[PDB]
RNA sequence: GAUUAACCCAAGUCAAUAGAAGCCGGCGUAAAGAGUGUUUUAGAUCACCCCCUCCCCAAUAAAGCUAAAACUCACCUGAGUUGUAAAAAACUCCAGUUGACACAAAAUAGACUACGAAAGUGGCUUUAACAUAUCUGAACACACAAUAGCUAAGACCCAAACUGGGAUUAGAUACCCCACUAUGCUUAGCCCUAAACCUCAACAGUUAAAUCAACAAAACUGCUCGCCAGAACACUACGAGCCACAGCUUAAAACUCAAAGGACCUGGCGGUGCUUCAUAUCCCUCUAGAGGAGCCUGUUCUGUAAUCGAUAAACCCCGAUCAACCUCACCACCUCUUGCUCAGCCUAUAUACCGCCAUCUUCAGCAAACCCUGAUGAAGGCUACAAAGUAAGCGCAAGUACCCACGUAAAGACGUUAGGUCAAGGUGUAGCCCAUGAGGUGGCAAGAAAUGGGCUACAUUUUCUACCCCAGAAAACUACGAUAGCCCUUAUGAAACUUAAGGGUCGAAGGUGGAUUUAGC
């Protein structure tokens, strides 16, 4: 790293600084003065102080990018958001008066919830006991299950079963199926849940 | 034995003091100066002209200094003709270090009987110069533990002077951005000019005090110059943070680098020039947000035996 | 350590040398290198405590015998007086005794130093006339 | 391990010179250059012909002043002129030094068609920087 | 002396030997005061006091040391392990712990008289006590309970057959 | 071995052989206290004086007894029980509760330290009962002696050699699972062994002196008995004796070697322990890849009349920042001879070397000179409320370079691998000298196969075009995809199917890659 350990990460939160001094707690007040002395890193290009910034949609864009082509990864994400937006408007005008109250049209609320319906609770880790590897169920951490949800959605879409379908139409179709708890990505979570509950007899091999 | 440590006595150093004084009057005759008012800075300037050396090491270049700054301080003879050591702690090996611990421990006993920012404790390397004695790390810590113990107690006025000697000073540079001088153009509009740098991109930004939020990069509207939204987001960031969008007119000229290197360089220039039209408190928030710091991340060089900067050729 | 301050002061008071600190191996058996070739070692070592902090004989007891230096020592009931030339058997722990030894050795030494200046002055004065 | 222009450590009885005590990675940090011309500058030419003259001159002086050279030569070029600067021992008689100066100056001036001047600096004994 | 070069080991050993010197007492400056028979570890050295002209008839190393000490006449036999270091460390130990005739007189407060066949029955006083001479003689013992050496008893009774003893050799 | 010189003895020399010098030392581990006790003939002086742990805790033998667990049977219930790193086999009148029920074996106490000659003895009770008023005293006398084992007759819960079955394994006459027997138990006889080792004889005594090779369980004295004298052959052979008949006891030699052995030190290693770690690292975890296809390229095999070198990590687009001729050292043919050189050699040896490097090093050591310890052995050398270490010098570090203090370069000691290179050049030694030298002409350097590295791809986050980021087309047998093949032209050059570029034709495999594996904060 070209930054020294002295350099601290910057805080882009715009509503934090505005906080009145009257609300500042004694511990928080101290921190603010301390940061003045500290050196701060330059904010990276990815994150700004905009009101539309979403850390989950920026991380999902970085996990699809290939070779630093972020203009294409971001383009696919926005096309997908617009495809989810246009498909729900088409399902809202053709719905009954009482069916329109249960139709979500915000593509973000769909993206965050669909990824939450794919997060597994427990995973399988190979442990070496008696010169053999056993896939014992282990509790996945919060980050791990948030990462697996994104990786599986991108692997399913990348999978070469759909012969000639553009990513925005594929990613949009999988996000709407996981929103209703359907599709292979959800099924892939169940298959990992069915193998962790069948091999619960080997839940003592692990130590941590 | 052929290798002997170069020992310099007082008589040898006394003859070196006379050659420098005479050489100091000769060097002033060469340059045509007055010998009396010929300081050491002029000697360093005259020796760098008469003996020009481009050696990167400044300790390997010609130097004509006073013998007290060249020759190191040496432990003087520690006994008379009879052979009795002057000091009573000679046989300890560290008579200077132990005489100081004996004095500090003696002042801590008197206290019982009758009963800060900008300063740092003398470093180990600086404490071996006051005593002319080699000191281990552990011995230095022991000495610091007694001084701190001295401070906690209700030390008298004299003791404060004693401790102060071992407390060196550190000049801390206030982490405050340098405001640019507001200028005025022919029409009378106020503005501030600053410069930025990102990778290989260099940018100059002029920020007018009053404007309608119009930005011209190299004479072209920013949206035309920057098609990618991300680049435009970087331009907005400084102004959005200080909640003053659509209030200034910017005229910048960026050269070098690429698409994303040019925006970063402009962001930093605008941000620095926008600190003159905001309060001191807002400038500190910009600093804590990473808007006034120059990103030092630049491309790393490739090494002769590797595929890349850090990537290695495949191990067979 | 309890009497380290007291001994160092008395040594200064009586114009003599002290070493109440950690004995670096070689002070005596290696003085030429550590101090120099023309160094003069002690002619008499007075041990007020013949043991170290791990209840074992001080290394200087044996190092002074190798350099044929006469030693004086205050040996207690758990001390070794075999290499000590003049051993005084007494308590070496109580502070009321160590103050006596220091007061006695400091007085006997100061007297002799003042006794020679009287014998020399008489000899020098008598010699002149 | 790297070997170039390095004097390996010894018991301490080996005396080395300043130039001999520094390795190649100090050539521009603690050392200068023994030859100074323009051949190797950007846009200059005849770098291969100034080099051959240096290799021969150092050998001509080593065999013409045998046992008398305390340190390496410092070759200097200013236009047509070539200046050889040398540190030599005082063992040899001065009469023989003046002979070798007029013989080497003249011979090398007719061989390289240039004015050659040689500047000797006698020293009692080989200056020692440290003992490796 | 220990070093990597053999010439460096000679200096260390040579210069350190003058700081670990012994003083060996000599009877009439040519021999030991009495028969010494010690054992260092596993090495046995049995020295014997001999008259002038006998020479050194001992282990070759003992002959080197004795010349250094100044002992012209002495007989020694080495048994057990012939380790040079135990023979050297054991010889100096026995040669420094030998009691002189003056000490013997002071210890017992009596006269030490030397009897020689060449001088017949004449009694020669070699040492006398500085302190009070004892008026009572040492109680005579009919038989002394002293441990003997079979090698010496076997020689005096003419039984020690050896084709290597008392062989003609060079002057030592 | 020859030659020269020298050394020793000398009318002798000195090869083979034989002989001459052999007991007062030892026995914890080197060869020796032979399993135990008693006595005899005798010896000793520790026997009178003169004195201090009787009895009781797990001695022994006999008879009797039984608390816990188990087996078995019966009832009731259930449908399985066993086995384990994980399985199979086995069993299914099986399993669980309850109750009844031993010729087996004896938790806790026992953190005790006792009895007995030793072996050995640890549940309860009772009887008998535990030699000796000096010591010593036996391979064989006399009497005992764990386990195993024999013979005979009983018993039988469990365990269990053998055996059988199941599994593992390259194999498995083994380790793991199951079942079962001899045997372990009782009675009566035999056998007579042990790492029967507290490897440290019995009795009496001492703690001073030289404490004492080492280690272990401090070192000695008196007295006596027993044993032992290089290793191995040899717990053998023969002989004798024995209820022993594949046995035990006692116990040699020949051949053979010049060592074996005991106890330490250092270092290395360990499918060695603890603890703490690894940040691109050991493993998992993140990302792009490799191995799959084609091409390029190197190597190995094969081939050819037709180089050399590197070649586990640390070789393999390595020497070469480079081979059409030249380079060139190779092959075939021809030619020259003081030869471009006061010659020459790309001849052998890198295991003679300099020189330049690799590697551990993505280390932190290295070391002169002293000192001390260990009884002056190889060896070793710290404790900060400090206990023998001090240290110039080399390195690291620091400085420097590049965009700073960061990071990256560079640097990186001593050593290791007789690591690499005599073909950079030089060079020691041995070798060739009408040829192992020099020159000319022509020529080969391929590909059944295998392998390493790389390039391009298998497409839709793509293809083509315009633009350089608000587009329009394409899109599976005229798609994606060759830098290959074939043909032509051009460029360089004296010389090009041959090298490179371009165009045209052609439109293959391939559809995401097994085992494994690389790099990166
Ligand atoms: C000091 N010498 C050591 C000794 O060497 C010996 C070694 O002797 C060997 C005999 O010839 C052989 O018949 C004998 N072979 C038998 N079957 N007996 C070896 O056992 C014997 N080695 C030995 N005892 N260590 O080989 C011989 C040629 C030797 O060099 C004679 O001096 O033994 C060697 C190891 O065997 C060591 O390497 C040597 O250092
Ligand atoms: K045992
Ligand atoms: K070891
Ligand atoms: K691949
Ligand atoms: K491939
Ligand atoms: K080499
Ligand atoms: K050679
Ligand atoms: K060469
Ligand atoms: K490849
Ligand atoms: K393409
Ligand atoms: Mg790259
Ligand atoms: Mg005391
Ligand atoms: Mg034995
Ligand atoms: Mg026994
Ligand atoms: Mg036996
Ligand atoms: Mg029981
Ligand atoms: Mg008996
Ligand atoms: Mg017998
Ligand atoms: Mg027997
Ligand atoms: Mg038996
Ligand atoms: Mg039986
Ligand atoms: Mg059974
Ligand atoms: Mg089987
Ligand atoms: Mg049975
Ligand atoms: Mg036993
Ligand atoms: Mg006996
Ligand atoms: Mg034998
Ligand atoms: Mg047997
Ligand atoms: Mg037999
Ligand atoms: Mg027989
Ligand atoms: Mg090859
Ligand atoms: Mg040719
Ligand atoms: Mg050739
Ligand atoms: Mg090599
Ligand atoms: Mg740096
Ligand atoms: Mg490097
Ligand atoms: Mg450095
Ligand atoms: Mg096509
Ligand atoms: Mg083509």
């Amino acid at each position: 790293s070209r930054y020294s350990p002295e350099f601290k990460d910057p805080l882009i939160d715009k509503e934090y600084y505005r906080k009145p001094v009257e609300e500042l707690t004694e511990e928080e007040k101290y921190v603010r003065e301390l940061k003045k002395t500290q050196l701060i890193k330059a904010a990276p290009a990815g994150k700004t102080s905009s009101v539309f910034e979403d850390p989950v949609i920026s991380k999902f864009t970085n996990m699809m990018m290939i070779g630093g082509n972020k203009v294409l990864a971001r383009s696919l994400m926005i096309q997908t958001l617009e495809a989810v937006k246009r498909k729900q408007f088409e399902k809202y005008h053709a719905a009954s008066a009482e069916e329109q109250a249960t139709i979500e049209r915000n593509p973000y609320t769909i993206f965050h919830q669909a990824l939450k319906n794919c997060e597994p609770m427990i995973g399988l880790v190979p442990i070496l006991k008696g010169g053999r590897f056993y896939q014992v169920p282990v509790p996945l951490p919060d980050r791990r299950r948030r990462f697996l949800a994104m990786k599986w959605m991108i692997t399913e879409c990348r999978d070469k079963k759909h012969q000639r379908t553009l990513m925005p139409e594929k990613l949009s179709h999988k996000l709407l199926e996981a929103f209703h708890n359907q599709g292979p990505v959800i099924k892939r979570k169940h298959d990992l849940h069915k193998m962790a509950e069948a091999n619960r007899a080997l839940a003592h091999y692990r130590w941590w | 034995p052929t290798s002997k440590r170069e020992t310099y006595t007082e008589d040898f150093i006394k003859k070196q003091i006379e050659e420098f004084n005479i050489g100091k009057r000769h060097l002033a005759n060469m340059m045509g100066e007055d010998p009396e008012t010929f300081t050491q800075e002029d000697i360093d300037r005259a020796i760098a002209y008469l003996f020009p050396s481009g050696l990167f090491e400044k300790r390997a270049r010609p130097v004509m200094k006073h013998p007290e700054q060249i020759f190191p301080r040496q432990r003087a003879i520690q006994w008379g003709e009879d052979g009795r050591p002057f000091h009573y702690l000679f046989y300890t090996g560290k008579q200077s270090y132990y005489s100081l611990m004996h004095d500090v421990y003696g002042m801590l006993l008197n206290l019982e009987k009758h009963q800060v920012i900008g300063s740092r404790w003398l470093i180990k390397e600086e404490l071996e110069e006051m005593l002319v004695e080699k000191l281990s790390d552990l011995d230095y810590m022991q000495f610091i533990r007694l001084l701190e113990k001295l401070l906690t107690s209700q030390c008298g006025a004299a003791e404060e002077e004693f401790v102060q000697r071992f407390r060196r000073s550190v000049t801390l540079e206030s982490k405050k951005q340098l405001i640019e001088p507001v200028q005025y153009d022919e029409q009378g509009m106020a503005f501030s000019k600053s410069e930025g740098k990102r990778k290989t991109a260099k940018a100059e930004a002029i920020v007018y005090k009053h404007g309608s939020g119009r930005i011209k990069v190299n004479g072209i509207d920013y949206q035309l110059y920057f098609p990618i939204t991300q680049d435009r987001e970087q331009l907005m960031f400084p102004f959005h943070f200080v909640d003053r969008l659509g209030k200034h007119d910017v005229t910048c000229t960026v050269s070098g680098g690429g698409r994303s290197a040019q925006a970063g360089a402009i962001r930093l220039a605008m941000a620095k020039a926008l600190c003159s039209f905001v309060t001191e408190d807002e400038v500190e928030w910009m600093r804590q947000a990473g808007l006034l710091t120059t990103d030092p991340r630049v491309r790393e060089r490739k090494k002769p035996g590797q595929e890349g900067a850090r990537r290695k050729f495949t191990w067979k | 350590r309890q009497f380290s301050y007291l001994i160092e002061n008395m040594a200064r008071d009586c114009g003599e040398y002290a070493h109440t600190r950690y004995f670096r191996g070689g002070m005596l058996t290696n003085a030429r290198l550590l101090f120099g070739p023309t160094v003069r070692l002690p002619d008499l070592i007075i041990f007020l405590h013949t043991l170290n902090n791990i209840f074992e004989p001080h290394v200087a007891v044996r190092d002074a015998a190798k350099m044929n230096i006469p030693t004086v020592g205050i040996v207690d009931t758990n001390c070794n007086p075999c290499l000590i030339t003049y051993p005084v058997p007494g308590n070496d722990d109580s502070p009321l005794a160590v103050h006596l030894y220091c007061r006695l050795f400091q007085t006997a030494i100061t007297r002799a130093k003042e006794k020679r200046q009287q014998v020399e002055a008489l000899y020098r004065l008598q010699g002149q006339k | 391990k790297n070997r170039a222009a390095r004097v390996r450590v010894s018991k301490g009885d080996k005396p080395v010179t300043y130039e001999e005590a520094h390795a190649p990675h100090y050539i521009a940090h603690r050392k200068g250059w023994l030859s100074l011309h323009t051949g190797n500058l950007d846009g200059e030419d005849h770098a291969a012909e100034r080099t051959v003259e240096d290799v021969f001159l150092r050998k001509f002086m080593w065999g013409t002043f045998p046992g008398c050279l305390a340190d390496q030569l410092v070759l200097k070029r200013r236009g047509n002129q070539l200046e050889i600067c040398a540190v030599v021992l005082r063992q040899l008689s001065p009469h023989k030094y003046y002979f070798l100066v007029g013989y080497s100056e003249t011979l090398l001036s007719y061989f390289y068609k240039c004015p050659v001047r040689l500047h000797l600096q006698t020293v009692p004994s080989k200056v020692v920087y440290k003992y490796l | 002396g220990k070093a990597t070069d053999r010439m460096d080991a000679f200096r260390k050993a040579k210069n350190r030997a003058v700081h670990h010197l012994h003083y060996i007492e000599r009877y009439e400056d040519h021999t030991i005061f009495h028969d010494i028979s010690l054992r260092f570890k596993r090495t046995h050295i049995k020295m014997k006091k001999q008259p002038k002209g006998y020479g050194l008839r001992c282990h070759r190393a003992i002959i080197t040391i004795c010349r250094l000490i100044g002992i012209k006449d002495m007989y020694a036999k080495v048994s057990g392990s012939i380790n040079m270091l135990s023979l050297t460390q054991g010889l100096f130990r026995g040669l420094s712990r030998q009691e002189t005739h003056q000490q013997l007189a002071d210890k017992k407060g009596l006269h030490v008289v030397e009897i020689r066949e060449e001088c017949g029955p004449l009694p020669i006083v070699v040492a006398s006590p500085r302190g009070p001479l004892r008026k009572d003689p040492e109680p005579e013992d009919e038989v002394p309970d002293v441990k003997l050496d079979w090698e010496d008893v076997k020689t005096a009774q003419g039984m020690k057959r050896s084709v290597w003893s008392n062989l003609k050799r060079a002057a030592t």
